[PDB]
RNA sequence: AAAAUAAAGUAUGAAUUAAUAUCAAAAUUUUAAUAAAAAUUAAAAAAUUA
RNA sequence: UAUUUAAUUUUUAUAAUUAAUAAGAAAGAAGAAUAUAAUUUA
């Protein structure tokens, strides 16, 4: 037993508890008739030059939660003909 | 080595189990000895990994005298202890066999072990026996009295004949049991037994004979009985 | 030392060492600019 | 090298930034910092910027430029229109894989005289079998794959109980595949293995002849859609009969598996066009095969 | 003997205890109460020697050193803390794995940089360590009598923590003495 | 061995699953519905019907 | 490793799919284009 | 204590016993050859006590056999 | 090249028997096939018998598989399959002239009658072919794309 | 043709006709033991019947091909019943030129 | 069109019915229940063994969204049966693994059957409709007991055998992968606190 | 490195050895000479085999 | 033999939120053994 197993083995099930408390927010925003997806902006600035003077980009990407629910719901439309009758290039 | 009898002994699947031995020509000694007497008394209890290895090998003399061709023949009197039982076995088996392609002996495990050593023991047979000419109507579910006499016999079954050539060579062997230097041969053995000893093994004086004459007298009578 | 889900991008996690392994601070260590200095001012 | 260009986090502002730097009010996006409504909290040596000449003309310049020259600005446009969820992002998207059987083992030929060593694997029937979100966090998303349609009694009971609930027909095996949200296919579907390209790269983790392995680069050979088989040209150490688990190798070395350039996945799933039948269809033109190694 | 050779495991699937839902004859949860402490603008080794006296139940004029019988405190805004001068950078943390390359050297920075909590964590475990050591009950079920949390949102307004009023009296700044 | 070792060592072994396994261990069996004998499925008599159908 | 998915195996279900037949299949896609 | 006799077992999932459900017997036995012994129409893996016939099990491809009671003799 | 001596079946009739008792029914089966195509004698050429397998494990769609009588597309919503029907196969081919048309004709008029004959197991060939000699199953092969 | 399950299919004949001139000394009254599958017994209770020819096999009328394979006993008997049923008639062909 | 082989015939009872395949079969053959849940109920007493007990809660637990109320109730009223308001809520145990020094106890197909239960009522009470729970208070009381009767926040007491000597399977992971399937499941998370924030509305207002 | 032989096993049953507590794992410094001695920090589960 | 490592505790539907550099009814053959999960078989 050392010292950071032990603290991970108390704290892990307090981390699930805090997000869990951070989940009920939503839960009193849908019980009150509102029902929407917490909205993240945008963020404009992604695109830097540092003092070496390069190119250097941020990737930043939203899920959308009423995307997936769709997703796991119903098949994809039909895949197409460009894609599997000619290969992929090396 | 696809060829029906000569035996690779291995642990992988392709092989049949190498059983303990010495050497692999001890082996093969063993296999020998093991097929020739299956093909003169037809159930062998035999224990250990050698039971599937001798069912195989049944298999595969039934297969021999099933291809019933001179170099069959000569092939499996190479393998036999037994010239007699090379002809046994081209005569009998034919007939036996004729409807039947695959499995021809039957294994089975027996619920007790030898108490020498753990190991378990099998019963291997010939499979239907009914056709057999002169196995038919025999029961091995114990064993004969005095084991130089000709097995039991199912009593709906009684009045059955059998090959005379066989029965000849039988008596034959049978014929020196009834002799008394097998009955000092007998004693003596109790006593070389005794000092080598081996517990349980009474002494020379107690040991009175395997075979009589008013014993016999009634063998023979109930031997006819069933003839 | 990534296990778990692995982006495709080619290199997100080298620079912390190749280990997507902690992740869930909300408060880090940080020069004038960084983080949660975004409430003192310069 | 096998470094990115490092970036502080105390460099990125308005005269690091490439594009012109905005200042988010929360309603509204400009390019001067916020000005706080209670004045009296305003700082000494402070300025409060409602317009400046400088940065302001410099963006009206970009503006204008990147409208009259769209051609030669169409990259730009990232800056100002990004892609949504799903539609397959190159770098942010992962599928899953199928679970195959290491069959048998082939030569092939290719163009030029040369021998190739071929282990064939068969993927006979792939599901979806099971979606797993781990508490709803961000990128624990699985897609568990079963294998093998499977007779009733072949499973310890409490297996059997599992594909029970699940509704999916009862499988030999099943494997996870870690995956993000816009890969999910629903609970059910039949899988082909079409799934692949026969130009791409796929990592394979099997059981070696006695622990787990795992083969990253391995390109694919060839595909027969029919007999659903797929080849490799490798020699596995490994039972014939073996389950692997199949997956694509998401980068090599700097370079993405899907690109422009190279090609693109069927992104959550292959799915077969509804007039074709199988039934119909012999076993040499169901062929699919590679480019020129 | 009394105590078995057979031992709960870290491996083993049943897995180690949380003490605070444990049942022991020397383990009381009747007589706590709940706190709040406000780490902001405080000395992280402080902090958590405050915390560790209330934690162990040390506060307590019924306190028996066998007994454990702690209060619970939530230690909230732990990234606020403060640690004095030059000490975030030069403050080393070490520990040594058995096994060949057994030692790690890290700067407070840097546990900081992973978690900010587990520095809390670290001091308390240290300030509790000190008169707890040579049973490892005493060690232990102590420590998860302190809620850490690393700004101001915390599940336990339920329990109404109250706000616990402390003022370090020690003037100067904390000094790190390992030999 | 360098050392006598004490009861506690002596009664180790006996908590590992070797031990119980090979030495105290209970057999399952049932009654033979031809030989009224006690028996361990999989294993059989040297009987007529007990080698052709084997129960 | 002793999980269930590395140690079962699909040998008893090869009867499915006719190896022999498509080995051949390659065989005539080898001679027809000349290898 | 009670006495301490297992009750039976025999109807229960055993990982040795399961083993012989599809293994290949035919050398076993003469004249009585039964199409699978070992294997019970619909149950787990041999055993009585894990039936699971006439549920919601989907197999598609393979068959089942309905449900009737087991009687109290086959079970214990 | 043309395609040599491959017939193409009409239909493939099934029994749960094995194949040592229906090679003495052979000769009588072909005399009530014939009148079940209503062909004259001679017509209808019976192939060799085919046994199929002993499955314990039961790999279904197998060249040699026991077929079963429950089928997708006749049951699409059953969990399962209904247990096997037909141990043994024998197929029917008609005279070489008939085109593709005529022979899938003479199999959906096979099936058609053959099915009533099983569901009136709940003097005319049907339930002859079905009662004293038996046949429980009966199926029309699938053309090979193989040419 | 060797190890096919089942059915004999098409695409099977196909490398039948193809192995055909891979041979290019046969006659339609070549000896059985050229033939896929034939072994020495198959081939032995075929001879007791009187047939040493490929033109003989492919004249069976397969009710003598199925008591061959079952009351008889050689199993993949209709394998070389339908190689022959197959091959016989390029042989013909490639008798007259 | 029209059958491709002949079909054996059956009586009334032996019949596969009481099931559908989803809408569309070549792509997603997915097997959705259409049972009735009196006859659900039905198999859950009547065939009081394992399996079917399984069968029984993963058929009613697929059907959950498609019944009404008072339907819930019975099934609730029915499932709830073999729980003991002293006892250890969902334990059933099968098997004891004296592998290791101390024994550890397995559970049987049964717990997992009776959480995914649980799960799917959470999908259907709060993501999919969220207004049922409120519009009848009935089956309100009625998930909360039952939710009570089994004790789901205590899941520790589902892997104990022994009173004296409780599990900690469901709040102890390692990183080295023990407990992986039997650490923290989120249980009646979203279904509690989702039924507090029912009763959370303080304001005056309403 | 292929080939032959020998290792779970039933039964029999010795010999070297033995100050010890249910044991003594990892590191750092010191102490009159390895220091399994001290002190500090620490983190060693059981069984079986090599 | 003590320690120390490496392996194992005999199918775990599934593996990685952290440490360090993971475990469902049971033992004969794992094979009814001559590589088919029965090659038809009395
Ligand atoms: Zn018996």
């Amino acid at each position: 037993d050392s010292f950071k197993e032990h603290y991970h083995r108390v704290h892990l099930p307090r981390r699930l508890a805090l997000q869990r408390y951070a989940r009920q927010q939503s839960l009193r925003n849908a019980a009150k008739g509102n029902v929407k997806a917490e909205e993240v902006p945008y963020k404009y600035n992604r695109w830097w030059v540092n003092e070496e003077h390069e190119f250097v980009h941020q990737y930043a990407f939203v899920e959308d939660p009423e995307v997936t629910k769709a997703k796991r719901e119903t098949l994809p439309p039909v895949t197409r003909e460009n894609i599997w009758k000619e290969p992929q290039q090396t | 080595t696809t060829e029906p009898l000569m035996a690779d002994y291995g642990w992988t699947r392709g092989k049949l189990p190498k059983f303990r031995a010495r050497s692999p020509f001890h082996r093969q000694q063993i296999a020998r000895r093991m097929v020739t007497e299956m093909i003169r008394k037809d159930y062998c209890i035999v224990g250990g990994a050698r039971a599937p290895a001798l069912r195989i090998l049944a298999d595969h003399v039934v297969e021999l005298a099933k291809a019933g061709d001179t170099d069959s023949r000569q092939q499996l009197a190479y393998f036999l202890h037994d010239p007699l039982m090379v002809d046994k076995a081209f005569d009998e088996y034919p007939r036996r066999f004729k409807d039947m392609n695959a499995k021809y002996a039957m294994m089975t495990r027996l619920k007790s072990r030898r108490r020498t050593d753990a190991v378990a023991m099998y019963f291997v047979e010939y499979k239907n026996r009914d056709m057999s000419d002169n196995h038919k109507g025999e029961d091995y579910s114990a064993g004969p009295e005095r084991f130089f006499l000709p097995p039991r016999i199912v009593e709906t079954e009684k009045g059955i004949q059998r090959p005379p050539h066989m029965q000849m060579a039988f008596d034959r062997w049978a014929s020196k049991f009834k002799t008394e230097e097998f009955h000092h041969w007998w004693r003596l053995r109790h006593a070389k037994l005794r000092y080598w000893g081996v517990r349980n093994v009474p002494h020379p004086s107690d040991v009175d004979p395997l075979w009589t004459e008013k014993e016999e007298e009634e063998w023979h009578n109930e031997m006819l009985a069933n003839t | 030392n990534l296990k778990g889900l692995v982006y495709p991008l080619p290199y997100y996690a080298m620079w912390r060492g190749n280990h997507n392994k902690y992740t869930y601070n909300k408060s880090t260590v940080c020069l004038w600019g960084e983080g949660d200095t975004r409430s003192m001012y310069h | 090298r096998c470094y990115p260009s490092l970036m502080r986090e105390k460099d990125r502002d308005m005269y690091h930034c490439y594009y012109p730097y905005l200042f988010d009010h929360g309603d509204k996006m400009s390019l001067y910092p916020k000005i706080p409504e209670n004045p009296r909290e305003w700082q000494p040596e402070q300025l409060q910027t409602t317009y400046d000449a400088i940065r302001e003309d410099k963006y009206d310049a970009f503006i204008r430029l990147r409208e009259k020259f769209p051609e030669l600005y169409q990259d730009t446009r990232a800056w100002d229109n990004p892609p949504p969820f799903g539609e397959f992002n190159m770098f942010y998207s992962v599928r899953f894989g199928m679970v195959g059987v290491k069959a048998f083992t082939c030569k092939d030929y290719d163009e030029l005289g040369n021998q190739f060593d071929c282990t064939a694997f068969w993927f006979p029937d792939n599901q979806v079998v099971k979606h797993s979100t781990r508490n709803g966090e961000v990128g624990t998303d699985k897609v568990y794959v079963g294998a093998m349609n499977v007779p009733v009694e072949f499973h310890k009971p409490h297996v059997a109980a599992f594909y029970k609930a699940a509704g999916v027909p009862v499988k030999h095996v099943c494997a996870g595949f870690p995956i993000t949200p816009d890969a999910y296919a629903p609970v059910g579907t039949k899988l082909d293995v079409r799934h692949f390209k026969p130009g791409q790269e796929v990592t394979i983790t099997f059981q070696n002849t006695a622990a787990a392995e795992t083969y990253q680069g391995v390109p694919v050979w060839r595909i027969d859609y029919k007999n659903s088989l797929i080849y490799l040209p490798t020699l596995l150490d490994a039972d014939v009969g073996t389950y692997v688990r199949f997956s694509d190798t998401i980068n090599t070395k700097g370079l993405t598996l899907w690109n422009e350039h190279r090609g693109l996945p069927a992104f959550p799933t292959f799915i077969p066009p509804e007039d074709e039948d199988l039934s119909k269809l012999a076993t040499d033109e169901c062929q699919l095969k590679s480019p020129p190694l | 003997p009394f105590k078995s050779v057979l031992r709960r495991h870290k491996h083993h699937p049943e897995g180690l205890p949380l003490y605070n839902d444990m049942s022991k004859q020397w383990l009381c949860r009747e007589g706590e109460r709940w706190w709040l402490l406000d780490a902001r603008g405080e000395q992280l080794p402080r902090v958590a020697a405050v915390a560790a006296q209330y934690i162990t139940g040390q506060h307590r004029p019924d306190f028996t050193p066998g007994m454990i019988t702690g209060d619970h405190v939530v230690i909230v805004n732990i990234k606020d803390v403060v640690m004095v001068g030059d000490q975030w950078i030069r403050v080393p943390i070490t520990w040594q794995t058995a096994y060949p390359g057994g030692k790690y050297r890290i700067r407070l920075t840097d546990m900081y940089e992973r978690d900010p909590c587990m520095l809390m964590w670290w001091f308390l475990k240290d300030e509790v360590n000190r008169h707890f050591v040579r049973k490892l009950k005493t060690r232990i079920a102590p420590l998860e009598k302190a809620w850490l949390y690393e700004d101001s949102i915390h599940p336990h307004a339920d329990k109404n923590p109250r706000p616990l009023c402390w003022t370090d009296p020690e003037v100067k700044g904390w000094k790190y003495r390992d030999p | 061995p360098k050392r006598k070792k004490n009861p506690m060592q002596l009664r180790r072994k006996v908590y590992g699953l070797h031990f119980k396994e090979k030495y105290l261990k209970m057999e399952e069996w049932y009654y033979c519905p031809l030989c009224a004998e006690p028996k361990k499925p999989g294993e059989w008599c040297r009987r007529e019907d007990c080698r052709q159908i084997k129960p | 490793t002793n999980r269930h998915f590395f140690v079962a195996r699909a040998n008893a279900f090869f009867s499915r799919l006719p190896i022999a037949r498509v080995q051949r299949s390659l065989a005539m896609e080898a001679v027809r284009e000349g290898r | 204590t009670p006495v301490r006799d297992r009750k039976c077992t025999l109807q229960y999932y055993n990982p040795i016993r399961a083993r012989f459900v599809y293994r290949r017997d035919k050398p076993l036995f003469d004249k009585y050859h039964v199409t699978a012994r070992n294997l019970a129409p619909g149950f787990s893996r041999g055993a009585l006590k894990h039936d699971w016939r006439a549920l919601g099990v989907y197999t598609p491809d393979h068959p089942q056999v309905p449900y009737h009671p087991l009687q109290t003799w086959m079970l214990g | 090249s043309p395609l040599f001596g491959a017939r193409v079946p009409c239909c493939v009739v099934g029994t749960l028997r094995t194949a040592k008792e229906i090679i003495v029914l052979k000769r009588d089966i072909q005399s009530l096939l014939c009148e079940l195509m209503e062909l004259p004698q001679g017509s209808v050429t019976l192939g060799p018998l085919q046994q199929l397998r002993e499955m314990m494990l039961y790999r279904h769609g197998t060249p040699l598989s026991p077929r079963l009588g429950d089928e997708r597309q006749l049951n699409m919503d059953a969990y399962a399959r209904r247990p096997i029907a037909a141990r043994t196969m024998m197929d029917v081919f008609l005279a070489e002239d008939m085109s593709l048309d005529e022979i899938v004709n003479f199999g959906r008029l096979s099936l058609g009658k053959l099915q009533i004959a099983l569901n009136n197991l709940r003097v005319e060939p049907a339930q002859l072919l079905v009662d004293r000699m038996g046949i429980s199953y009966c199926e029309i092969p699938s053309l090979d794309e193989s040419d | 043709g060797i190890a096919t399950g089942g059915r004999v299919t098409n695409e099977d004949r196909r490398w039948w006709l193809v192995h055909l001139e891979c041979a290019p000394d046969i006659t339609p009254g070549t000896f059985i033991a050229w033939l896929d599958c034939c072994g020495t017994h198959t081939c032995k209770k075929l001879i007791e019947r009187n047939i040493w020819t490929i033109e003989q096999v492919a004249a069976l009328d397969s009710d003598q091909v199925d008591e061959l394979k079952y009351r008889e006993g050689c199993l993949k008997m209709d394998v070389v019943w339908e190689h022959a049923r197959t091959i016989i008639t390029p042989l013909r062909q490639r008798e007259v030129t | 069109r029209f059958p491709s082989q002949t079909m054996s015939p059956c009586s009334h009872e032996e019949e596969m019915r009481g099931y559908v395949v989803s809408r569309d079969y070549p792509l997603i053959d997915r097997l959705h229940c259409t049972r009735s849940i009196e006859e659900l109920v039905a198999q859950f007493e009547d065939r009081p063994q394992i399996e079917s007990r399984v069968a029984a809660l993963a058929d009613m637990a697929s059907t959950v969204s498609f019944r009404s109320d008072e339907e819930l109730l019975r099934m609730f009223t029915a499932i709830s049966a073999p729980f003991s308001v002293d006892g250890r809520g969902l334990n059933f145990l099968t098997v004891k693994v004296s592998k290791f020094g101390r024994p550890y106890y397995v559970p049987n197909s049964l717990l997992p059957a009776y959480v995914n239960l649980v799960d799917a009522t959470t999908i259907a009470l709060v993501r999919e409709q969220p207004w049922r729970l409120s519009a009848s208070p009935a089956l309100f009381i009625q998930v909360l007991q039952f939710m009570a009767l089994i004790k789901v926040f205590e899941p520790n007491k589902w892997f104990t055998f022994s009173d004296h000597a409780p599990s900690n399977r469901a709040d102890y992971r390692h990183a080295i992968g023990v407990n992986h399937s039997t650490a923290f499941w989120g249980t009646g998370e979203e279904l509690y606190d989702f039924m507090v924030e029912l009763l959370r509305v303080e304001d005056d207002g309403r």
